[PDB]
RNA sequence: UCUCGCCCGAAGCGUUUACUUUGAAAAAAUUAGAGUGUUCAAAGCAGGCCCGAGCCGCCUGGAUACCGCAGCUAGGAAUAA
RNA sequence: GUUAUUCCCAUGACCCGCCGGGCAGCUUCCGGGAAACCAAAGUCUUUGGGUUCCGGGGGGAGUAUGGUUGCAAAGCUGAAAC
């Protein structure tokens, strides 16, 4: 099923098969490009980004009107957050777990959820460094998570 | 014996997003056409944030498991 | 560069210029250019005229066709005049073509990539939805391929010239097909 | 997870077979198993098939014949050199002139006495009878 | 089966199912051979001929039976058009 | 278990069968593999000295 | 590239293997197997024919094979890296 | 198709569904099983999805002895003679 949690559910999405979009959405890649970065200064996830794109403003999937990728849109100009989502936000509650065990020292329960989060955080240490987008000087101890909420 | 190549297109609308022939999802595209003064707003059905237009500035989509439900007076189609 | 276009390519690239003479492509084939074309019999007798496209100028010949399939249609004959572009078709690198001091090579060059992107180009007023490859009982291939309901009569007798072009460019079976467009 | 999909594909032609149906699926596809099944086809003993073309991995199905009994793989894929072929003929195909065995020679994917006359051999497929 | 000599040493044809094409044993004793008749035409009378339908055990148990003749009788083209 | 055009069966199986015609087991016609396996034990008891000598008379 | 003497040599002189098939390379002995009536057989590498001496005699045999893995060369570019 | 706020307006409450994943059930000659029984204990002599732990006649025995941990009670690893 899953990882660190045995539910083999199945709650996935799917582009549908049709390409770029037929009729509305009048609306060029530059000018996708130009909303995209007013939302990113604005601070927002690339996972949000999309949403945000999504229900609002009528907009399917970035890939097809632009021809490119909304974190390659993102790096073109020099927007990143230089420390990638997916360590983000494992990190952003890896640090809330910490701190509810220094309240509770017999939340054992929590205790044993932190073991999968901090699992989940030196496997995605792993794979970032072989993409050597993560130098491989980096590590995680205990403060490096503090700072960088 | 059985098809597989031409179900019937009732048996493919009752089966899983994911298990038919072709995949394609089932949201739509929906035009909700406030009164506020001019504006017609395309707002994705399964949305997520409150889809707040920026005429009339008020709420047009509730945020629920599932797709949105409209507020008041709020008439839409699809766009095909 | 090495071109000196002939005759039905010349009887082509005058009526362009006959299509920018104060009508509705003046500054639009002034910013509109040629590559090549070629003239194809489909059927015995009826031969069905395509051109050939600059790749990142296809987006002119994209979003201004309809209108401009009836004007050089009025200049040639009334016959079929259908629009694909030019696909260098990348051989993948064997061990013993050379290490050429090349780069990788892209999907947008490669031979699987360019000839189902024409499948795109041929049928353009009507979005491709599904093709089947249906295996016939032999080292044969059908392509089965569904088509879009909206514009269908639109795109009814084109089926007719479609299977003999795509047949000299690529050297595909096909079978384009009328179903329902199912959301 | 979802690994060697040749052995995927061949348990569902097998469970097919055994209920005796008309015809199956097989959720991905390969270069792999359209030609182990144009093996199948220029042999006869499975009918017609037709790939639905998905935009990302398509899926096969297949118009039973009803001729099969068995449909395997060879599971790490055991390498073959030449003349230990027939130690696989002994072990594998119930007689002597019955079955075939698909093998992946250095001019494609070829089959079991079809291999000997191009005198390459190579790696194994499976097997079927 | 024949040999290079062209001999005919092999006994009977057993008689193949008509869905499964599988082979129906001699001590299979839940086979069948169903017999379903040949009409004229406009008259609407008997003709003195008949089609011969033969079918194995393991469909006859799991009721998979009754979707093969019908479909068999369209695969003659006798029950539908 | 060999090939067809195989040359070290070309040269061992016609020289194990002029081996059998120079003993007199087979007939001097079928030369093939398969008439070496439709062999028998009364041959060779045949052609040992004695029932040769049956066959030549003066054996009583 | 015709720097060397329209085709050829040669010269710039290649991201690798794995795998596959050829090609080399090996010591015999032993084993499979050829040939030979050692009287047959286990053996062994023996012998076969003419010349009544008489021709300062003829002919063939003492093979073939598998020799793991590894290293080498030349063909094959499917699958797996 | 009812019924509760006030009645469009939303959700409640049942009613007939179809989807997903879930604990379970009924029946079946799919077959499997030594059998009880099993929708997985099936797709197995028609034997090769990937992968970890393990049993090899009963006794002696998780015993003697070693190391190793435990404050201790004991744990892990583990014979042999006969
Ligand atoms: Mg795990
Ligand atoms: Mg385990």
């Amino acid at each position: 099923g899953r990882m660190h949690a045995p539910g083999k559910g199945l709650s996935q999405s799917a582009l549908p098969y049709r390409r770029s979009v037929p009729t509305w959405l009048k609306l060029t890649s530059d000018d996708v490009k130009e909303q995209i970065y007013k939302l990113a200064k604005k601070g927002l996830t690339p996972s949000q980004i999309g949403v945000i794109l999504r229900d609002s403003h009528g907009v399917a999937q970035v890939r097809f009107v632009t021809g490119n990728k909304i974190l390659r849109i993102l790096k073109s100009k020099g927007l990143a957050p230089d420390l990638p989502e997916d360590l983000y936000h494992l990190i952003k509650k890896a640090v809330a777990v910490r701190k509810h065990l220094e309240r509770n020292r017999k939340d054992k329960d929590a205790k044993f959820r932190l073991i999968l989060i901090e699992s989940r955080i030196h496997r995605l240490a792993r794979y970032y460094k072989t993409k050597r987008v993560l130098p491989p000087n980096w590590k995680y101890e205990s403060s490096t998570a503090s700072a960088l909420v | 014996a059985k098809d597989l190549l031409h179900p019937s297109p009732e048996e493919e609308k009752r089966k899983h997003k994911k298990k038919r022939l072709v995949q394609s999802p089932n949201s739509y595209f929906m035009d909700v056409k406030c009164p506020g003064c001019y504006k017609i707003t395309t707002v994705f059905s399964h949305a997520q944030t409150v889809v707040l237009c920026v005429g009339c500035s008020t709420v047009l989509c509730q945020p629920t498991g599932g797709k949105a439900r409209l507020t008041e007076g709020c008439s839409f189609r699809r766009k095909q | 560069n090495g071109e000196k276009p002939d005759e039905f390519e010349s009887g082509i690239s005058q009526a362009l210029l006959e299509l920018e003479m104060n009508s509705d492509l003046k500054a639009q084939l002034r910013e509109l250019n040629i590559t090549a074309a070629k003239e194809i019999e489909v059927g015995g007798g009826r031969k069905a005229i395509i051109i050939f496209v600059p790749v990142p100028q296809l987006k002119s010949f994209q979003k201004i066709q309809v209108r401009l399939v009836r004007e050089l249609e009025k200049k040639f004959s009334g016959k079929h005049v259908v629009f694909i572009a030019q696909r260098r078709i990348l051989p993948k690198p064997t061990r013993k073509s050379r290490t050429k001091n090349k780069q990788k090579r892209p999907r947008s060059r490669t031979l699987t990539a360019v000839h189902d992107a024409i499948l795109e180009d041929l049928v353009f007023p009507s979005e491709i939805v599904g093709k089947r490859i249906r295996v016939k009982l032999d080292g044969s291939r059908l392509i089965k391929v569904h088509l879009d309901k909206a514009q269908q009569n639109n795109v009814e007798h084109k089926v007719e010239t479609f299977s003999g072009v795509y047949k000299k460019l690529t050297g595909k079976d096909v079978n384009f097909e009328f179903p329902e467009f199912q959301l | 997870v979802r690994m060697n999909v040749l052995a995927d594909a061949l348990k569902s032609i097998n469970n097919a077979e055994k209920r005796g149906k008309r015809q199956v699926l097989i959720r991905p596809c390969s270069k792999v198993i359209v030609r182990f099944l144009t093996v199948m086809m220029k042999h006869g003993y499975i009918g017609e098939f037709e790939i639905i073309d998905d935009h990302r991995a398509g899926k096969i199905v297949v118009n039973l014949t009803g001729r099969l009994n068995k449909c395997g793989v060879i599971s790490p894929r055991f390498d073959v050199q030449l003349k230990d072929l027939e130690k696989w003929q002994n072990n594998l195909l119930p007689s002597r002139q019955f079955g075939f065995i698909v093998l992946t020679t250095s001019a494609g994917i070829m089959d079991h006495e079809e291999a000997r006359r191009k005198h390459t051999g190579g790696k194994i497929l499976g097997f079927f009878f | 089966m024949q040999n290079d000599a062209g001999e005919f040493v092999d006994l009977y044809v057993p008689r193949k199912c008509s869905a499964s094409n599988r082979i129906i044993g001699a001590k299979d004793h839940a086979s069948i051979q169903m017999n379903v008749a040949e009409v004229d035409k406009v008259t609407g009378r008997f003709n003195g001929q008949f089609k011969t339908y033969a079918i194995c055990g393991a469909i006859r148990r799991m009721g998979e039976s009754d979707d093969s003749i019908l479909r068999l009788a369209k695969a003659d083209g006798i029950v539908s058009k | 278990t060999l090939d067809e055009k195989d040359p070290r069966r070309l040269f061992e199986g016609n020289a194990l069968l002029r081996r059998l015609v120079r003993i007199g087991v087979l007939d001097e016609g079928k030369m093939k593999l398969d008439y070496i396996l439709g062999l028998k034990i009364e041959d060779f008891l045949e052609r040992r000295l004695q029932t040769q000598v049956f066959k030549l008379g003066l054996a009583k």
